[PDB]
């Protein structure tokens, strides 16, 4: 991000959100509207874990009522 | 966004979580590591899979590797 | 009497049955029963191909709906391939479903026909946001997809609350390109379509390793640019 931010380099491939992100903070960073690997990343568990359903039925839940969206929309959609 | 899914699961359940920063900065990958031939991730998945991490919190690209 | 005509089809899911038989490589019985719609706990009321995954002894379902309380917690759906989420489609100035328009109908956007499906994924999540969205789309249900359509090509149908992708899919084919999608399907819901398995099933790891390597070898911008043909 440094680099590419000070002219050191061409172009930077990463997330979505997070080259949205510097976007809409650094206004010389214009990242290009294609799109592409459209798939949501899920959190990471074990292989045995005992409570591998349960935080993922937590997080449904959280996901299906209107927190975890205005959550992000007030921290991570941070527009200037 | 992180701390505040933590404490809506720590108050959904009733687990105790711990907040800690991994030692190295990057993912690691699937190629051979320098570690007994062992084809396996090597950084915090691999931690994970040590007994070191129990969670990754961090939105990993779902695959079949 | 019964008509058991063995007719073809082809489309998504036809498309998802293929690659599923040829890459896993297991034989299935597809049939197509005249049934209801989607089912949820009303009332403990299943109908609909949702109410017949809900039991057991069912193997799976090509049909991959939207991911809601019952439908997670009866059943264990696999990867959601996608990521289209609940949104609203008018058919300018308004702001998707933050608008302060549909809190107070009363001076602003006054009460229209603002209905979904009936017994749709939409309305038990608006039942458990919001009682009196609820209550104004029970009031004013509409009529089927197919009618909907027709309403937004003419213009009397004001919203149309679906998910992203159906919007996407309507809007790749109209007759004009009229109705456009305020605001993407990702700051509402956020919700995907997951493959209706059943509880603790051996498939279901087979199944979603199968659907983490069809999206997940490169192949998704050419899914992408297959199905999705919006040219407006």
């Amino acid at each position: 991000i440094q680099a590419v931010r000070d002219n050191k380099l061409h172009a930077f491939i990463w997330d979505s959100a997070v080259l949205e992100f510097e976007a809409s903070q650094k206004c010389d960073l214009v990242t290009t509207g294609e799109l592409f690997f459209r798939s949501g990343f899920g959190i990471g568990m074990r292989k045995d874990s005992p409570w591998k359903q349960n935080v993922s039925l937590s997080i449904l839940k959280s996901h299906e009522n209107g927190f975890m969206e205005d959550l992000d929309k007030t921290w991570v959609r941070y527009q200037e | 966004f992180c701390i505040d899914l933590l404490i809506k699961l720590a108050r959904t359940m009733n687990f105790t979580y711990e907040v800690h920063l991994v030692a190295d900065g990057k993912f690691g990958t699937q190629e051979r590591v320098n570690n007994s031939n062992k084809k396996e991730w090597n950084g915090m998945m691999g931690e994970l899979l040590s007994g070191q991490a129990d969670m990754i919190v961090a939105p990993l690209t779902i695959n079949n590797e | 009497e019964g008509m058991n005509v063995k007719k073809c089809c082809k489309g998504f899911c036809i498309d998802i049955l293929k690659k599923l038989s040829r890459t896993v490589k297991f034989t299935y019985d597809l049939y197509l029963v005249t049934n209801g719609k989607h089912g949820k706990k009303v009332n403990n009321v299943w109908n609909g191909m949702i109410g017949e995954v809900v039991y057991q002894r069912a193997v799976m379902a090509v049909g991959s709906l939207t991911i809601n309380e019952e439908r997670s917690e009866v059943v264990d759906f696999s990867v959601p391939f996608v990521e289209t989420g609940i949104s609203v489609m008018v058919s300018d100035q308004v702001t998707g479903l933050s608008d302060k328009k549909f809190q107070r109908p009363h001076d602003y956007s006054p009460p229209f026909r603002f209905g979904t499906v009936p017994n749709g994924s939409t309305e038990r999540n608006i039942r458990n946001n919001y009682p009196y969205m609820h209550q104004y789309m029970t009031r004013f249900n509409q009529r089927g997809v197919e009618d909907a359509l027709v309403s937004l090509k003419t213009g009397k149908l004001d919203a149309f609350i679906y998910d992203a992708a159906v919007l996407n899919y309507k809007a790749g084919r109209d007759e004009g390109c009229k109705l456009v999608t305020i605001g993407s399907g990702y700051i509402f819901a956020s919700t995907g379509y997951g493959i209706a398995l059943q509880k603790g099933s051996p498939w279901k790891r087979q199944i979603d390793l199968a659907l983490l390597q069809f999206v997940g070898d490169g192949e998704m911008e050419e899914l992408e640019t297959l199905w999705l043909t919006g040219i407006c």
